[PDB]
């Protein structure tokens, strides 16, 4: 437990399942589950699967790191000091 | 040496004086603290505060690498700065300052911030005034190990031959020794302990 | 419920309103009258998105029986992370 | 250290104790005081652990 | 700009933040990305150049904040029979700028409180709304105030709750209140409360025999207690009903005694 | 003359591992009862084997060996701060505690013919013949003096060129006070500590062919001022170093070289 992740969106920091970290993604975009879609890279993330699996490395100081529905299916660098 | 004087002129630190001047006197004087900034001073071989009412040393005397002499017997110093270490003088008098005695524990704790810690991280690898004045708190690098953040401040005690080849007897019963502030990350904390 | 933090380099890192609220100016930024969102001129991307690493851990233990594990910090940038925290009150 | 690691499965006494300590100062305060009370041995115990 | 030191105008800054001021004060909205600007231009202001900017930031803001004082000063003036009734709610709103002022400058605050103008500026927003009370208002003020907590055992129930809110802007400014509270309101409607009962005392001890008395002072002084309950802050009953019994009782014992 | 600067940050690295080398109470306790028994004899040197510092901690050693005199002030601090934590009425007795070394020191064994100059500033172990003593003179480590008129006490803390420090030092003895009054020296509250030279000589029948045996001049102070006479086969522990001379504004770049002993071993009996 106590995994945190960024969703890349500048990102959402979030905090479990895929399903509640949707849900996490519903309290601030209001689109509910069922139209979103995440990710590890490439790789999709099913809403059953526990945060764990997408591992306690996501470590809340340093938390590890979507698209939406468009009518029935979802689909579709930071600076240096000087 | 016998004058008035309240304090020492501040903005005068970073005039002429602060590349020329060699000696200074200022004993005699109800100066309670000098600024800050004295330690702008560098060029300063022989300092001169007794018979004043000298509560404290400038915290970044260790910045005066040119002084040899020192004096500054009956102040009211507590304690040294932590920055005393860094002095090399030939001779360094402070008789009758009624140091502090108790190897108590009032140690300022940390909570491990993100300001801390970058004052204490960024003195390492240093005008923008917030940036001096983290380099005045700078808390000695964080602690010379196991550094966290540049408050986690105490006392210990320390040698006066340390610092000085020539020291004048601070105290009786030995009273080679004062006390001077510390840090105490991990086994300085552990060290304080022991002697507490 | 939530709150937006955007950078001075457009880079908007998007969290929990008491992440946000833990640090003074901050909160003071959600804090304005006659009325959630904060842009900062000042902090860069990479300050700011480490700010919002460091909340995340502040939130998640402070005063808790576990420790603080180390932030990830280094001394180069650590000079702009001591202006970005005498700014922000983190 | 091993002072850290005591107050750390400590601390959940220390706030029973006293609900009033807000400050983590004070709660490393109360926790110096009573990992002095140990004993020499159960000293070494947590210095080894850690 | 970014973080560092660079050339930033100090006059444009101020004049920005100056109309954010204007919205702070009587709490208008202001858009979020220009307020959270504002506390970028603080930043650019009090950081270095070289040296920090923020006494002049803080003296301008109590010039500017003194102005708008002197304007409500006027107003109330103006504000002939309602000075207490507009002064309730503009104290109200006032001090809710006060208390988004001390958030708008909280850079300056922890810069400068190393050195203490320039910190917990809301507070010194609430200390110079106190000029208000320096000004010639005190007396209009206190005067007409304590006249309708008079109001008694005849014209009776003023706006108490109003009247509540003006004793509580008098209890609220101090950089201990209380000390304000009394020089400016509390000693002279005490007194008056209390020669005015004196007089009703001696008026029942001439009319009335010993019962008679008894009752009436007993239930006057249950009715300055319902007054004190209804009309004044938590902090003025103990002494009202004190001074009232010390005419009462104390000032008449000879009659009891006997 | 005497006085050199260390770098802290190595120098605290050194000290803490020297001083878990002799917080030995965990394993068998060997430092520990020995440091005990230093405090017990009324002692202030302990002979430290390098052979348990290897075992121990081998990088430490070979800098130890490679490095010798800011390791040794190194250990010499760690030993102090060990016998405080053991007895620290007894650590106050003593301006200082010195450590001797024994065991194998490998290439580091030689004889008054092999110590060339490649071996200045390391540990070295000499074996060899006495063949002169010097007698026993007092050398001043640090003087107190008493200011009849201002009526307060200076304490001066010296050196030279044998007596590496690692502490700021004079080398001048005061006569006047900062405000020209005379001193007065306090011999009781001054210390002084022994100080000897012997000559260690080549064993004669491991000299090559046609060679007479050399000769390496030995500096014993404290304790061994007296450990070894003419006559006896001795081995010397100690820091090989130079001495850099001037006469009158020039310098001949020859240098005289000597051990300055940390131990003094018979071989006899």
């Amino acid at each position: 437990m106590d995994v945190f992740l960024m969703i890349r969106r500048t990102t959402i920091f979030t905090d479990s399942t895929v399903f509640e970290l949707k849900r996490i993604v519903e309290g601030i975009l209001k689109r509910p589950p069922d139209e979103q879609r995440l990710y590890k890279d490439d790789q999709l993330l099913d809403d059953g699967k526990t945060l764990g699996e997408c591992s306690q490395t996501a470590r809340p100081q340093a938390p590890a790191t979507l698209a939406f529905r468009a009518d029935d299916t979802f689909e579709a660098p930071f600076s240096s000091p000087p | 040496n016998d004058n008035h004087l309240e304090s020492f002129s501040v903005a005068l630190c970073h005039s002429t004086l602060q590349k020329s001047l060699r000696s200074l006197d200022l004993s005699k004087n109800k100066i309670k603290a000098l600024p800050v900034q004295f330690c702008q001073l560098q060029e300063l071989k022989n300092l001169k505060l007794d018979d004043n009412e000298l509560i404290q040393f400038p915290c970044k005397i260790g910045q005066l690498i040119n002084l040899r002499f020192l004096s500054a017997a009956r102040n009211k110093l507590p304690f040294l700065p932590s920055e005393f270490r860094n002095l090399s003088l030939e001779y360094l008098d402070l008789f009758g300052n009624t140091f502090e005695q108790p190897k108590v524990l009032p140690v300022i704790k940390l909570q491990a911030p993100l300001t801390l810690l970058e004052s204490s991280a960024r003195t390492i690898l240093h005008i923008p005034f917030h940036l001096c004045q983290d380099l005045d708190t700078a808390k000695i690098c964080v602690c010379g190990r196991f550094c966290l953040n540049s408050f986690i401040q105490g006392t210990t005690t320390m040698n006066l031959h340390s610092v000085a080849h020539t020291v004048v007897l601070v105290d009786n019963l030995g009273g080679t020794e004062a006390p001077i502030i510390s840090y105490f990350c991990s086994l300085g904390c552990y060290v304080n302990s022991s002697d507490m | 419920m939530y709150v937006k933090l955007i950078s001075s380099d457009g880079h908007e890192f998007i969290v929990k309103r008491e992440h946000a609220l833990t640090s003074g100016t901050i909160k003071a930024m959600l804090s304005g009258p006659g009325q959630n969102e904060v842009n900062f001129r000042e902090i860069p991307s990479h300050v700011l998105s480490k700010v919002c690493m460091y909340f995340t851990y502040k939130v998640r233990y402070t005063n808790s029986s576990t420790e603080i594990p180390e932030f990830p910090i280094a001394p180069e940038i650590a000079l702009e992370l001591l202006m970005a925290a005498n700014f922000l009150d983190c | 250290t091993g002072f850290q690691m005591w107050l750390e499965e400590n601390r959940s006494n220390i706030l029973s104790d006293n609900p009033d300590f807000s400050d983590e100062a004070d709660i490393i305060k109360e926790g110096m005081i009573r990992f002095r009370v140990l004993s020499t041995e159960e000293r070494k115990v947590w210095a080894n652990k850690a | 700009m970014s973080l560092k030191p660079r050339v930033v105008d100090f006059d444009e800054t101020w004049n920005k933040l100056l109309t954010t001021i204007k919205a702070v004060v009587m709490l208008e909205y202001v858009e979020r990305a220009t307020w959270n600007d504002r506390f970028s231009d603080i930043y650019a202001l009090c950081v270095a150049y070289p040296e920090p900017l923020g006494e002049r930031l803080y003296t301008e803001t109590k010039i500017f904040l003194e102005n708008h004082v002197r304007h409500l000063h006027k107003r109330v003036l103006e504000s002939e029979e309602q000075v207490l009734v507009m002064y309730h709610r503009y104290w109200e709103e006032y001090s809710k700028g006060a208390d988004y002022m001390d958030c708008l400058y909280r850079y300056l605050n922890t810069q400068f409180i190393k050195k203490n103008p320039l910190m917990e500026i809301g507070e010194l927003a609430l200390d110079m709304w106190r000029k208000l009370m320096v000004e010639p208002l005190q007396a209009i003020l206190i005067r007409m105030l304590l006249r309708e907590i008079k109001n008694d055992r005849g014209g009776e129930d003023p706006n108490q709750k109003v009247i509540h809110g003006v004793i509580n802007s008098f209890v609220h400014v101090e950089q201990f209140p209380l000390k304000f509270y009394q020089e400016i309101f509390e000693s002279p409607f005490l007194t008056e409360t209390g020669e005015y009962y004196k007089q009703e005392a001696s008026n029942l001890l001439q009319e009335s025999n010993c019962s008679q008395y008894m009752e009436k002072v007993l239930g006057r002084l249950k009715d300055e207690e319902i007054r004190c309950r209804k009309y004044l802050h938590p902090s003025s009953y103990t002494k009202v009903i004190h001074e009232c019994q010390q005419r009462m009782v104390a000032d008449h014992l000879q009659f009891l005694h006997a | 003359a005497g006085t050199v600067v260390l770098d802290d940050v190595e120098l605290r690295e050194a000290q803490r591992d020297y001083l878990d080398f002799l917080d030995d109470e965990e394993d068998q306790g060997i430092y520990q009862s020995k440091v005990r028994e230093l405090i017990s004899d009324n002692q202030y040197r302990l002979i430290v084997n390098v052979n348990d510092l290897r075992r121990k901690n081998e990088k430490r050693a070979n800098r130890l060996l490679n490095n010798a005199f800011e390791e040794l002030v190194a250990f010499q601090r760690a030993l102090k701060d060990f016998v405080a934590s053991i007895d620290a009425t007894y650590a106050k007795q003593y301006e200082e505690f010195y450590v001797g070394l024994e065991g194998s020191f490998g290439s580091k064994h030689v004889s008054p013919r092999t110590l060339t100059s490649c071996f200045l500033s390391c540990v070295v172990c000499v074996e060899g013949i006495v063949t002169k003593c010097s007698l026993v003179r007092p050398k001043v480590v640090r003087s107190v003096h008493y200011c009849p008129a201002t009526k307060k006490t200076i304490e001066r803390r010296y050196s030279d060129l044998t007596t590496l420090v690692a502490f700021p030092s004079s080398s001048v003895y005061p006569t006047k006070d900062e405000e020209n009054n005379p001193l007065e020296t306090e011999y009781g509250l001054s210390v002084y500590k022994d100080h000897q030279t012997i000559t260690i000589q080549e064993m004669p029948e491991k000299a090559p062919a046609g060679q007479l045996p050399r000769s390496v001049d030995v500096i014993l102070d404290d304790d061994l001022v007296d450990k070894a006479k003419p006559g006896d086969r001795v081995q010397v522990v100690g820091t090989y170093r130079c001495l850099p001379g001037k006469k009158g504004g020039y310098t001949s770049g020859t240098f005289r070289t000597v051990l300055i002993a940390c131990n003094v071993k018979q071989m006899s009996k």
